[PDB]
RNA sequence: CUGGUAGUUAUGGCGAGAAGGUCACACCCGUUCCCAUCCCGAACACGGUAGUUAAGCUUCUCUGCGCCAAUGGUAGUUGGGGGCUUCCCCCUGCGAGAGUAGGUCGCUGCCGGG
RNA sequence: UGGGGCGGUCGCCUCCUAAAGAGUAACGGAGGCGCCCAAAGGUUCCCUCAGAAUGGAUGGAAAUCAUUCGCAGAGUGUAAA
RNA sequence: GUCAUGGAGGUAGAGCACUGUUUGGACUAGGGGCCGGUUACCGAAUUCAGAUAAACUCCGAAUGCCAUGUACUUA
């Protein structure tokens, strides 16, 4: 679980994810990467699930980079609670991913392993992805 | 349930006269906290940093050095 | 910290009101203030 | 006093010969000295500072400048306002007369002045002696001295680098 | 220790007195420059930046000095006469960042004793 | 040199007990002795123990003298 | 040529290197006088120039740091119109930020001595 | 008053929401106030902070002193701008 | 109402120059142990590359706003 150690403000706006990615749309460290085609929120539980699946397939070989981090939090209300009387307690952490953002990077493995470890991870995310090379 | 809900009363700061406009002496040209704009020629500063005209003329918003600004009144 | 009044030393009329700390200034404060009746500066002492 | 009779007469030409200076203005000088003791234990006792400042004045010959505290530190039950130590900044004829007794009668009064102590240089060319025993100077009253705190003696010079700073004190006697 | 800079620190002080003292056509500014041996007097208006008068130890004539403290008083006598020649009567005294104790001071009374109003 | 407030101070010539080394200096103690070295500017006399005159880095009564006289 | 004193968004600053001069300006020498040190003639103030261009200062070289700065392209967006609406597309007008070519070791006014 | 009750709030100041003039709501998101100072007010004169490196004695990671770097990384009675 | 000219104002966008959040290298400053390393009992600071922000800003629009005009049209 990727969580910030501390935050200035517990509550936060939700924002919007319209427009192409601000930066990081080119693979820099590794040789292969997942490029998001659509845009949606990505929680830290989905990052961990996609990280283990891609690492395990390599038998702990090569190197793995995570290009996103869940800075933003979100809240919720219990069932049976009317509207109003403040804001809900925080529940989790998300990372708004815009289209074109590179999410993971891979190096140190042959192409066939790289093209396969990425698709196992891509089935754990709610976005439409792509595989790109340097 | 919930704290918060308190807020102050808006103080209506900002520019009160336009560049190139004739103003009578004593008229307020700018209300501010601190000195966002410095007084210039024929312009004083009040107790709470309001800029007022000391004589009749045309308002001119001019530029001091690279990171500063001032307002002056030039008699016609 | 209380509220005090200053009294002229010739007219005897109370012209000014100020404040002072009663624990730090237990004495009776004296100041030289303009007295409207005589139109001259005059020593004023707290009542 | 005699240091003028010993520095200007023969020390001045020696530096130029040994270093090949372009002009005479590059021969290093002695600018100022300070005598900082530090009585931080007096944050609770107001009687220690009276004797130490008086004792330091007789050792030097000028009024000590009672210092204060700059920042508040929690772990030493100390805050702003109370005095912490004092210093004297003498200059002029007293500059060499103080060193006149310091390198002649004060140093031998120590248990062992022969300790080289060549690593005490700031790195820009200033020597800071740290004599802590309050008995070296033969002017302080030994019996009247109640406590024993530590002291600093700082030599600042117009020497750009260490070798000509160390060289000067060698010719002056150190 | 870095050697102190006597003139440069004065410019900081001279800029402080200049925030409230300025020269105009009606009332010019009387500035003073003091060196280790010479004292220079100048009259300036800042509306257009010209010199209206100037006198010092380097003048054409009138060479008579004593302790270079009443020599300034001699300078003040000349600058007051030269300034009043063109009709300048009221001026403001600019210290130049110095104090108002010795040579800079005694220069001022020389102008006041003559036809000049501060 | 603010007047009066500063403590007393006056140059005094010291002499080593081992060699009577004339050493012009300054101090704040009269030492009840005054000489006329360098006539025209008289200096008091204040004796001192081993100093730079005979310092080793730069035995008279007690210590060894009792030790040698006793055991020899 | 030099010493003052101003204007101008550092293209003017910082750093590095060389030269020069007691005609100026400096460093300098001492504290009798005036004045001053929470102490110290260090500074402020006072009387002269034994010595030196080490410094300050004034000139000359740079792109090392910094600063200024286009053209093209892109993001965004007023108005009009369409979709399958976490948002997207088309037409017209405006049009950045970042990056780059390039520029910079200042330019003007008055007075006094040479 | 997302029915009423229970709970919470009721006047003033600062910030975001607030859509680059001003204004702008919610039981929206964060904090303070109901004072204090006879100097912490007026004026004249003067100078410059935090931190770090090194040198040192009580005294260590930090007390005081000395040099260098240092556009404010300090301070501005108290909350924020 | 449009046109021309002049201003005040930090949103969209962007950026990391400050403040928070943050990824991978270099460098492991350190001080007491173990046998100069291990700092495996740590990243404290500096640097390289890459991100993030309603209550961040070295920057910064389109619009809207306040004026001037003797311009053209219009009530
Ligand atoms: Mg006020
Ligand atoms: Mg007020
Ligand atoms: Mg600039
Ligand atoms: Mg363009
Ligand atoms: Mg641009
Ligand atoms: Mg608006
Ligand atoms: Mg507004
Ligand atoms: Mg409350
Ligand atoms: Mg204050
Ligand atoms: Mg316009
Ligand atoms: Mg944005
Ligand atoms: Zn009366």
């Amino acid at each position: 679980m990727l969580v910030p150690k501390r935050v200035k403000y517990r509550r936060e706006f939700r924002g919007n994810m319209r427009g192409r990615a601000k930066g990081g749309t080119e693979v820099a460290f590794g040789e292969y990467g997942l490029q998001a085609v659509e845009a949606s929120w990505i929680t830290n539980r989905q990052i961990e699930a996609a990280r283990i699946a891609m690492t395990r397939y390599m038998k702990r070989g090569g190197k793995v980079w995570i290009k996103i981090f869940p800075h933003k939090s979100y809240t919720s209300k219990p069932i049976g609670v009317r509207m109003g009387k403040g804001k809900g307690a925080p529940e989790g952490w998300v990372s708004p991913v815009k289209r074109g953002k590179i999410m993971f990077e891979i190096a140190g493995v042959p192409e066939d392993v790289a093209r396969e470890a990425l698709r196992l991870a891509a089935h754990k995310l709610p976005v439409k992805t792509k595989i790109v090379k340097r | 349930s919930t704290s918060n809900g308190r807020d102050s009363e808006s103080k209506r700061l900002g520019a009160k006269r336009a560049d190139g406009q004739f103003v009578t002496g004593g008229s307020i040209l700018y209300r501010q906290r601190g000195t966002k704009i410095y007084p210039g020629t024929n312009v004083g500063r009040g107790g709470d940093d309001t800029l007022f005209a000391k004589t009749d003329g045309v308002v001119r918003f001019e530029r001091m050095g690279r990171d500063k600004k001032k307002v002056s009144v030039y008699p016609e | 910290r209380v509220n005090i009044t200053l009294e002229c030393t010739e007219c005897g009329d109370r012209n000014y009101i100020t404040t002072k700390n009663k624990r730090e200034n237990p004495e009776r404060i004296e100041l030289k203030k303009y007295c409207p009746r005589l139109r001259r500066v005059t020593l004023h002492r707290e009542t | 006093n005699r240091l003028k009779d010993q520095y200007l007469k023969e020390i001045v030409p020696a530096l130029m010969s040994k270093f090949n200076y372009d002009s005479v203005m590059e021969v290093p000088k002695i600018d100022k000295i300070v005598i900082n003791t530090g009585v931080g234990d007096a944050t609770a006792n107001a009687k220690v500072l009276d004797s130490a400042v008086e004792e330091l004045a007789l050792i030097t010959g000028q009024k000590p400048v009672i210092t204060k505290a700059k920042n508040s530190i929690a772990g030493f039950r100390l805050r702003e306002g109370m005095p912490i130590g004092a210093k004297v900044t003498l200059r002029g004829e007293r500059m060499y007369d103080f060193l006149d007794k310091l390198v002649t009668v004060s140093l031998p009064r120590v248990r062992d002045f022969r300790g080289v102590s060549k690593k005490a240089f700031d790195g820009r060319g200033n020597y800071t002696l740290g004599v802590r025993e309050q008995l070296i100077f033969p002017e302080i009253d030994y019996d009247q001295v109640s406590k024993v705190r530590g002291m600093d003696v700082v030599i600042v010079t117009t020497a750009k680098s260490d070798e000509e700073s160390h060289e000067l004190l060698t010719q002056l006697g150190m | 220790i870095t050697k102190i800079d006597k003139n440069k620190v004065r410019k900081k002080r001279h800029a402080r007195v200049r925030s409230k003292i300025s020269g105009t056509e009606s009332r010019p500014r009387l500035n003073v420059f003091r060196s280790n041996k010479n004292i220079y007097a100048q009259v300036i208006d800042d509306v257009n930046g010209v010199t209206l008068a100037s006198a010092s130890n380097l003048d054409k004539d009138f060479g008579s000095a004593e302790s270079k403290v009443d020599a300034a008083s001699k300078v003040g006598e000349l600058v007051a006469k030269r300034a009043s020649e063109k009709g300048i009567t009221s001026v403001t005294f600019d210290r130049g960042g110095y104090l108002y104790h010795g040579r800079v001071k005694a220069l001022a009374e020389a102008a006041r004793e003559n036809g000049l109003e501060f | 040199m603010k007047t009066g407030i500063h403590p007393e101070y006056r140059p005094v010539v010291f002499v080593d007990t081992s060699t009577d080394f004339k050493f012009l200096s300054g101090s704040t103690k009269s030492s009840s002795e005054t000489i006329k070295w360098e006539d025209g500017n008289e200096y008091p006399l204040l004796r001192v123990e081993i100093s730079s005159d005979s310092h080793p880095f730069y035995a008279t009564a007690d210590g060894r003298v009792d030790r040698f006289n006793k055991k020899y």
